[PDB]
């Protein structure tokens, strides 16, 4: 929790590529299915 | 340490608030002791506090008098000395970074000092929220 | 030598997991930290590495369904071929296969590679086969850096380096001030540390060597040898007879003497196209 | 196309009878620019194949000749004239393919 | 506003 | 964690669940300590112009953008209708233009 | 980037900015009649009559900047 | 132009200094200052 | 706006053909959209106010923090795209009208991070353990001094304020002052030194200040410097 | 005017290496030589001195020192190129006396072997040394190729005596030319008018031991870096060559360790040499011609240093490195072959 | 292949040279980690030369500047050097009349930059020679008052990296911005600072003999 470059100003978050790379958020959507991936404008919460 | 002393055993909460207003003066005044310290001691006798492994003597003298035999210079005794730190006390060590300034106190407080930080163990105890 | 470095650690924790500590010591200060950064962001991130970036199951039943006789999803397989730590030093694109013909565990070892490439840590299970089936797929390997985005794509990673660090602490020397440099480097075991090292230290010189090439891309008007387009100049001008522009010849070559030379050579005055200078 | 001899073979080529200016060239294997130099030659070689000829010897071994026919150092090349009315010019350093050209149409 | 008139 | 781990920087005694943290683009530390953590974080599922716009540009003044939004975008259709369905209840709503040269009393296509 | 002060400058000159506007709209729609070349791409009437209209003020600024 | 502060940025200080800054200069300048005093906060902090 | 940029370029020769090409989203379809994306603004809607759009990255609109599901609107004539630019720009639209009050005024991270780059000095009894500081003849060399971490951001130095008007000041009368038995006198406030003499003139004021409260004057003033350059 | 000029003498034709001999590189061979089969690695390593005195003048300039190279292209188009490319190197030519009775390359005559009509870098006179720029260089480079022709020999010589006159320091780089590998008597009884003038002198540790008679009494290409091969030939190894002028010689084996000598201290810096190698880089020589021009900007931009060991460290380090990033840059421009 | 170009040059000051420098093309990522370095190089790494040290063996009387003035203009004195060590320069006028850098009679590997820089102003007829210790630094490094001066040959230096080409590959483009104090081009800053980053990164690939 810092404030960097105005990026995660008032609630905006940073996250690494690694998010990308593990899979780490990578959703299944079904409609077929798409393999849905972490993205800018994507939200996240905490508990 | 001596560094400070206070009216009795226990420092009272407008001594700790006073600390709390003044406490980096004597962070800087204690690095600036370990600052002086390595500069007396010289590398080898100030860093083998984090390798336990070497044995051998570290004092300028000493590393002066073995330079004048095995031709290795006080780096390179001082590579050789890292080369026995184990990884643990490299990391310990790191505290030393010119970057961190970690508190020379606070990277030699003992455990049951720590402690007191929060005020000794849990009383509800921990094992009943550990799980593997 | 005064400036020297040393492995001064190394493990292997696993086969896809080295670790290696390193000093440089007799730093000046600022080098230290000017090496270090560097060094972090050329091994996170300009170090190149070798992984499956594409499998081909040689029988589908659908794209997105269920594999008969495997005690896995195709998905969870394609994420083991993800895993998957291959050696390569030579670029380019590369096949490889997987033919194993009952059941048992296939496992990296079973990877039939092509030449160039190896396996890092053959026990890396693949996937469990319950029945005899004569699984085959094809596999399909690329050498790059960062990430990359029927046979199925693989979104495959190919950085090696999986983690670093570095710590800067004080020599001691009350005037000059000279620093010793500690690096840490944990990668899976496509490169031992000190090869990612190396790599990083040989790739950040060949990112800022660009800077020493002949100046400001401006040499002629690619080419290997860099006087052999000038000299076809020359000669098409001559055939032409189309004489000299005056942009190719220089103040240096007239006979005017080195009292005004040097005052035009001090004026950055060097061709005559510079006598636009009325 | 570029032929390996050796001193006594070329000996013999140059002192024999011959139809076309012998281009011969001087050449080591530790040498870098005489790759070029027989990229170049080759080059001219395939344009030439039957109007000129071109040899190649090694001053790793034939260093004797190599001393004996004033090789200052490499890549050499020296282009003997068809007949004996006039000689060889030599020429020294990574010169451009063109300058072969006006040479081999030019001076001879 | 800019239809004033 | 920090004493089983030999990772003093976990428990900074000084400032504790804080720790000096390095811009990757510097390498440089922060000057203060940032907390620190590795919290659970979950990823979450996923044209009107209204009245109170148009009193907006209204006060801006910027009527043109106004009648754009009001009419074209979408006398016009929607008065017609107005109009048509107040003439169906038996209410002429007329519309007269004057001529400021000619004082003729234009009725409106309505 | 600097186009706006000039802007501010013509809203500085004209005694009414509404008029002002007005003015401008007036100006582009008759360009877009007098002249019919379709001028429509990278460059705009609007930026084209501030920019002759700064002009007039005496600045060198090019057709659309 | 504007006074060196050598004080502390209070909210209704930095409220006094753009008010002042757009009464000076109009919307011209202070548009653009405010919009770099938005980088020089982002890089501070 | 995409088609008719496509019949003005002329790589359609009719409307369905500009469609197809539009469907088949070639990049000469996303060149031409830059082109008429160029100098056309558009409309944001929460609360509604114009701005010109950059074609971006991403699949989600961004904004800006100072002016921040936004509905986006195109104004269609000649007559609505000149108002839009001239009336409802955020810069025609700094003040809050209700009694005048600045809308924009740095908020959030920005502010505090002003905060702590005015907060300046420890004072007193919380900068020296007991009861009893660099020159720099210009602010480039402080900020020099600070890149090669000669001093840091919290850190008192002087800086000679040669620009010698506009000192602030506390109302305070001098906290010191010394003769010299030649006739310099040095003056000496909580926050500047001024040297000046019976003899000859005003020397120079000091001003005592840090990196943060030089880089807080150097980047306003670089910053009317920076907006004024196209006054040449 | 400051930077001190250096005037470099002698022929600058094209990519022209004079002689290569057996070489060891300070290299290790276990892990990355025997690692990586994708880098590009000779069967047998040898090593070239150097090459031509105008391409020490365009190292020299794009190390940002000033040169002039002294000379003569022909008024044919390969010389007019060769002009070209020094000037656009920044290279001064205002010593070469570009003549239109000579072709550039081309020495014209042998029947066999015969010297008749040599070539214009062959053939510039005493007449045509450019004495007022002489006077502005203060160091004067050279090398054996110069002396070769007897023509030659005399110009050299000429400019030697009067830059001696004008105060210059003298920079003698053997770059041993292949003719004269096959006798020491021949090799000295050549050189040595010329050795007793230099004042700085730079040798290859082959063109050393050859000078010594010493033969190599050391494995070459034994992948190993025992230190025996590098050796540190003890003074009394090299005071035979010592004329009593001589301030500095520098030994190079390459970027792998360049070792220096004086009157009262001597030493070595160990290199590296594990930069890419590639065929058309095959033979070292720009990492030669880099270390030389390293060497002459130190001792041409510091010359009251040229006997205090610190200053002599730190120009042997500056030559080493300024040949890695030469042999570097040339690996990057020049490629490799289909 | 990568190469570079020099966009831009400016000189608006003596003691103001400007430049900007493009790269092309650069990998995904190299752009930031080359302009992170160079900077870190340019404004530090470089070894500049300034003057370290006067003495006045002679407030001193006759003088206008007061000895403080004097030392602290002396410290905008800009210098271009090679020297290794240590050197001594020294000033040497009688007056009345100004002293200025063109007064400074330098050690010989030293040029002044500006000539015209101001130091003194003496009011009426005085000696005032001035011994001046000058070195030769990186600016990260380190009657005989010392004047501090930094060692900045770069005032300035930034980077911004742009994509071009529009192509899938995403590969961009580096833009340096060099503000050099005059005693060094944009270009010769440009050059030094990436050899002086190729000579720190060299040691990595020392082997040692056996």
């Amino acid at each position: 929790y810092m404030p960097w470059e105005g990026y995660n100003f008032e609630d905006a978050v940073l996250i690494s590529e690694c998010l990308v790379y593990g899979d780490i958020y990578t959703s299944f959507h079904i409609r077929i299915s798409q393999k849905r991936e972490i993205k800018v404008g994507d939200k996240v919460a905490g508990r | 340490t001596g560094q400070v002393k206070l009216y009795g055993k226990e420092p009272t909460l407008t001594e700790t608030s006073l600390y709390r207003a003044r406490r980096h003066l004597f962070k800087e005044e204690r690095l600036q002791a370990e600052r002086e310290r390595l500069a007396k001691e010289g590398p080898m006798a100030f860093y083998s506090e984090w390798v336990k492994a070497w044995k051998r003597d570290t004092s300028r003298e000493a590393v002066q008098k073995h330079f004048e035999e095995t031709g290795e210079d006080e780096n390179t005794q001082l590579i050789e000395m890292f080369s026995h730190q184990t990884d643990r006390e490299y990391r310990i060590m790191m505290g030393t970074d010119v970057r961190i300034k970690r508190d020379p106190l606070a990277m030699r407080m003992k455990e049951d000092q720590i402690k007191q930080i929060w005020g000794g163990d849990p009383v509800y105890p921990t094992i009943n929220y550990i799980q593997a | 030598r005064t400036l020297q470095w040393k492995c001064v650690e190394s493990r292997r924790d696993s086969k896809r997991l080295y670790y290696g500590r390193f000093i440089l010591s007799p730093l000046m200060k600022g080098q230290a930290d000017t090496i270090g950064i560097a060094m972090r962001r050329a091994l996170l991130g300009e170090i190149e590495g070798t992984c499956i970036t594409r499998a081909k199951s040689e029988n589908i039943p659908h794209d997105y369904s269920n594999i008969v006789g495997i005690q896995e999803s195709v998905h969870e397989i394609l994420m083991n071929l993800n895993e998957i730590v291959l050696k390569s030093n030579l670029y380019g694109t590369r096949n490889a296969l997987i033919c194993v013909q009952g059941p048992g565990y296939i496992t990296a070892r079973d990877i039939i590679l092509p030449p160039s490439v190896e396996i890092v840590d053959n026990t890396q299970h693949i996937a469990t086969l319950t029945e005899p089936i004569n699984l085959c797929i094809g596999l399909k390997i690329e050498r790059n850096r960062g990430y990359s985005l029927r046979s199925y794509p693989i979104d495959a990673v190919f950085m090696p380096v999986q983690n670093a660090n570095h710590s800067i602490h004080s020599y001691g020397n009350g005037n000059e001030k000279q620093e010793i440099l500690f690096i840490e480097i944990w990668t899976n075991g496509s490169l031992t540390p000190k090869e990612a090292l190396h790599e990083a230290s040989r790739n950040l010189i060949n990112l800022f060597i660009p800077f020493l090439h002949v100046e400001e891309e401006t040499f002629y008007l690619q080419v290997t040898l860099p006087l052999f387009p000038f000299h076809n100049k020359l000669v098409n001008l001559r055939q032409k007879k189309k004489e000299l522009a005056f942009q190719y010849i220089f103040i240096d070559q007239l006979e005017l003497p080195p009292r005004i030379y040097n005052c035009l050579k001090k004026s950055n005055i060097h061709t005559l196209l510079d006598l636009l200078n009325n | 196309l570029v032929r390996k001899l050796t001193a006594e073979e070329l000996q013999e080529l140059v002192k024999g009878e011959r139809k076309v200016p012998l281009i011969v060239d001087f050449y080591a294997t530790w040498c870098g620019p005489c790759i070029l130099m027989a990229q170049e030659l080759e080059m001219l070689a395939v344009e030439y194949e039957s109007n000129a000829m071109i040899v190649k010897v090694d001053t790793d071994d034939e260093y004797e000749f190599a001393r004996d026919m004033q090789v200052r150092g490499l890549p050499t090349l020296f282009f003997i004239s068809p007949d004996p009315s006039k000689d060889a010019i030599r020429t020294e350093g990574l010169i451009p393919l063109q300058m072969m050209r006006d040479i081999i149409d030019n001076d001879m | 506003g800019t239809g004033f008139n | 964690a920090s004493k089983q781990t030999a990772n003093p920087w976990v428990f900074e005694p000084e400032y504790p669940g804080k720790s000096r943290i390095f811009d990757g683009r510097t390498g440089d530390p922060f000057e203060q300590p940032v907390i620190i953590g590795k919290p659970y974080i979950l990823k979450l599922i996923h044209q009107r112009v209204g009245e109170m716009e148009v009193w907006a540009l209204e006060g801006f003044g910027v009527a043109h953008i106004l009648q754009e939004m009001l009419t074209y975008k979408s006398a016009p259709e929607s008065f017609r209708l107005l109009v048509r369905e107040l003439r169906s209840l038996a209410l002429e709503l007329n519309h007269f233009l004057v001529s400021e040269k000619n004082f003729q009393i234009n009725r409106k296509e309505v | 980037k600097v186009m706006t002060m000039d802007i501010e400058r013509l809203l500085l000159s004209e005694d009414n900015r509404f008029e002002f506007v007005n003015s401008v709209a007036a100006e582009a729609t008759e360009y877009v009649e007098k002249n019919r070349d379709e001028y429509g791409g990278t460059k705009k009437a609007i930026f084209h009559v501030l920019s002759n209209r700064v002009n007039d003020l005496g600045f060198d600024r090019p057709e659309a900047y | 132009n504007l006074v060196f502060h050598n004080k502390v940025i209070d909210g209704t200080a930095i409220k006094r200094l753009i008010s002042r800054l757009i009464d000076h200069f109009g919307m011209a300048y202070t548009s653009h200052i405010l919009d770099q005093v938005k980088t020089l906060g982002f890089q501070q902090a | 706006f995409v088609i008719r940029g496509l019949i003005r370029q002329h790589l359609a020769s009719n409307i369905g053909v500009a469609k197809s090409q539009i469907r088949e989203k070639k990049p000469i379809v996303w060149e031409i959209l830059q082109e008429v994306m160029q100098g056309h603004p558009v409309l944001l809607n929460r609360g509604i106010q114009s701005f010109q759009p950059i074609l971006v990255e991403g699949r989600t609109i961004c904004l800006h923090p100072l002016v921040c599901q936004m509905a986006v609107h195109v104004p269609l004539s000649l007559e609505a795209q000149a108002e839009a630019r001239l009336l409802m720009f955020s810069h025609m639209n700094l003040l809050s009208p209700a009694i005048g009050d600045p809308i924009s005024v740095p908020t959030q991270d920005m502010l505090i991070g002003l905060y702590v780059l005015t907060s300046g000095t420890r004072r007193g009894i919380c900068a020296n353990r007991y009861n009893p500081e660099p020159f720099f003849c210009n602010s480039y060399d402080a900020i020099g001094a600070y890149r090669q971490k000669r001093i840091n951001l919290d850190s008192p130095l002087w800086l000679r304020w040669q620009l010698d008007q506009r000192v602030i000041a506390s109302k305070e009368v001098p906290i010191e002052v010394h003769y010299e038995s030649f006739g310099n006198y040095h003056e000496i406030y909580a926050h500047y030194l001024i040297v000046r003499s019976v003899k000859k003139e005003t020397l120079y004021i000091y001003i005592r200040t840090t990196v943060g409260h030089i880089s807080f004057y150097r980047e306003i003033e670089e910053a009317i410097q920076g907006f004024s350059q196209a006054c040449s | 005017g400051w930077p001190p000029l250096v005037c470099c003498f002698g022929s600058a034709q094209h990519a022209f290496v004079p002689s290569g001999r057996p070489a060891n590189r300070l290299l290790d061979y276990e892990r990355q030589e025997r690692m990586k089969d994708a880098v590009w690695a000779p069967e047998k390593y040898i090593r070239a001195p150097g090459g031509c005195a105008g391409g020490v003048a365009i190292a020299l300039a794009s190390l940002g020192g000033k040169a002039a190279f002294m000379g003569k292209l022909g008024d044919d188009d390969f010389g007019q190129a060769m002009l070209y490319y020094l000037n656009v190197c920044q290279v001064q030519t205002r010593s070469v006396k570009i003549d239109s009775k000579r072709v550039t390359a081309c020495s014209t005559m042998k029947i066999s072997s015969t010297c008749v009509k040599p070539c214009a870098e062959d053939s510039l006179s005493k007449s045509e040394i450019n004495v007022d720029v002489l006077k502005e260089a203060k160091m004067f480079y050279f090398t054996t190729h110069s002396l070769l022709d007897k023509k030659m020999m005399s110009t050299t010589l000429q400019a030697i005596k009067i830059s001696k006159q004008l105060g210059n320091v003298i920079f003698y780089d053997l770059n041993l030319p292949l003719p004269l590998w096959q006798s020491l008597e021949e090799t000295k009884s050549l050189i040595q008018e010329v050795w007793d003038l230099a004042d700085v002198i730079e040798v290859t540790k082959q063109e050393l031991e050859f000078l010594c008679g010493i033969e190599p009494t050391e494995e070459f290409d034994t992948k190993n870096n025992d230190s025996s091969k590098f050796v540190h030939y003890e003074p009394e190894t090299v005071e035979p060559l010592w004329h009593e002028n001589l301030k500095i010689l520098f030994v190079t084996n390459g970027t792998s360790k360049i070792h220096y000598y004086t009157k009262e201290h001597n030493g070595a810096v160990l290199g590296m040499e594990d930069v890419p190698i590639t065929p058309f880089t095959r033979d070292m020589s720009a990492s030669g011609d880099g270390i030389v021009a390293g060497l002459i900007r130190m001792l041409t931009v510091q010359p009251d240093l040229m006997n205090d060991k610190g200053y002599l460290e730190r120009t042997a380090r500056y030559a080493i490195e300024c040949g890695v990033v030469d042999q570097w840059l040339l690996a990057q421009t020049r490629g490799y072959p289909p």
